[PDB]
């Protein structure tokens, strides 16, 4: 008939987080699930009305609906400062292919309203490509856009287990592109892969290979908006690095000749890879391996800005350079605790670049399971 | 942590 839930979590990147939802399982006999969910962390507030139906057709074609609001404070996510308030809708159809494959396609509308932008080169390059020319010596600005998107996705999942896998692979490819008539003109592609290779019969020793890629660019002279940027560094990409520090840094314009900074801005291209040796946990019985997991890892990644105009800023790093690969090594520990899914890592960033920030200890308690 | 309550 229905349910509701409340969650409290914690992350080094996100601080204390809260979650809350309420779902009506069958709306007046339609078979659609209607719900309201909300989440809040140090830099993000998000709320949505959800409409879902796993059997839109009796075959198993799914429908997924959204009407959302989102409030992003970029400085609290350790980026060069800006604020983005947005709302919109999405409709998505899910087509199962076989046990291990699904496809999804959908249409999206999103209104984005940008304010409180701290003048810096890359952000202003995008603004200029959009016909925007706000003052460079002033943080009281405003840019509002309406976009319509076509979204597509592909998920391969043959993990033997959803939680603490020991064998198989997981691949998720997402795409989106603006439909003419949008203010923006851009596409964005994301690729995530995870492969688990057990080396012993009992599956207590596993080799994990993770990669994560992202590429987007503008069309017809526009650039991809910077609030769609990829980032890297943190607890889920390159451990041992401060969240999102990897990649370009803001080149700030003077307030009222530019200022090199160590404030990350993300980029439109990204590549992250990790090799991780899963092993039994010292001082713990392998009866708890489904609930406790130790691993040693080698993380690497880079983020870059393909449109950095190096000609015009010779005195500053060429942030279009994709070859400054950050690297770290360390040890992680996960635990299905009474307080919820728990992840503690200690890692040392042994290859880092000008302006990158370290965060050796990183901790996360989930609020959804 | 996540508390769930079917109504
Ligand atoms: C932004 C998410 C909203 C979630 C609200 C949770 C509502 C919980 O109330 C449950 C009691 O309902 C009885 C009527
Ligand atoms: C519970 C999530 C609510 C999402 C808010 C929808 C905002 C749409 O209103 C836009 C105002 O346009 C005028
Ligand atoms: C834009 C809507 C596209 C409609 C695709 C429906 C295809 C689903 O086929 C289900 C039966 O498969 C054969
Ligand atoms: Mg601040
Ligand atoms: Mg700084």
């Amino acid at each position: 008939t229905g349910s509701f839930n409340f969650g409290i979590g914690y992350g080094t990147e996100s601080g204390v987080s809260f979650q809350a939802g309420v779902q009506q399982d069958n709306w007046l006999g339609t078979g659609y699930a209607v719900g309201i969910n909300g989440t809040k962390n140090d830099y993000q507030t998000y709320a949505e009305l959800s409409v879902t139906n796993p059997y839109f057709t009796v075959d198993g074609v799914s429908l997924g609906g959204r009407l959302f609001y989102n409030d992003f404070q970029a400085d609290d996510a350790d980026l060069s400062d800006y604020t983005n308030k947005s709302y919109g809708t999405d409709v998505t159809l899910g087509f199962p292919i076989n046990e291990y494959n699904s496809l999804r396609a959908g249409l999206g509308y999103v209104h984005n309203s940008l304010s409180n932008m701290q003048p810096q080169v890359a952000m202003w390059r995008y603004l200029y490509s959009m016909g925007e020319h706000p003052s460079t010596s002033d943080q009281d600005n405003s840019f509002k856009t309406d976009d319509f998107t076509f979204n597509y996705g592909w998920t391969y999942n043959k993990l033997d287990r959803g939680y603490f896998p020991t064998d198989g692979s997981r691949v998720n490819l997402t795409g989106k592109v603006t439909i003419p008539g949008s203010d923006n003109e851009y596409y964005k592609v994301t690729l995530d892969t995870a492969t688990y290779v057990p080396i012993d019969d009992d599956h207590k020793w596993v080799v994990l290979g993770r990669t994560r890629w992202g590429y987007g660019d503008g069309l017809g002279g526009k650039e991809m908006p910077f609030y769609e940027n990829f980032y890297a560094g943190g607890s889920s990409t390159v451990r041992g690095f401060q969240s999102n520090t990897i990649g370009p840094k803001a080149v700030y314009f003077p307030h009222q000749d530019l200022s090199k900074s160590d404030d990350a801005v993300g980029g439109n291209a990204m590549a992250v890879a990790s090799l991780e040796f899963i092993t039994p946990t010292p001082f713990i019985s392998d009866k708890y391996a489904n609930s406790v997991r130790t691993s040693f890892f080698w993380d690497m990644g880079t983020v870059w800005d393909t449109n950095w105009d190096s000609s015009q800023y010779s005195g500053y790093p060429d942030y279009s350079d994709p070859s400054n690969i950050r690297m770290s090594a360390g040890i992680a520990l996960q635990w299905m605790s009474p307080l919820g899914p728990l992840v503690f890592s200690y890692a040392q960033p042994f290859k880092k670049y000008d302006g990158d920030k370290a965060e050796q200890f990183q901790f996360n308690i989930g609020k959804t399971w | 942590w996540n508390w769930s309550k079917s109504f």
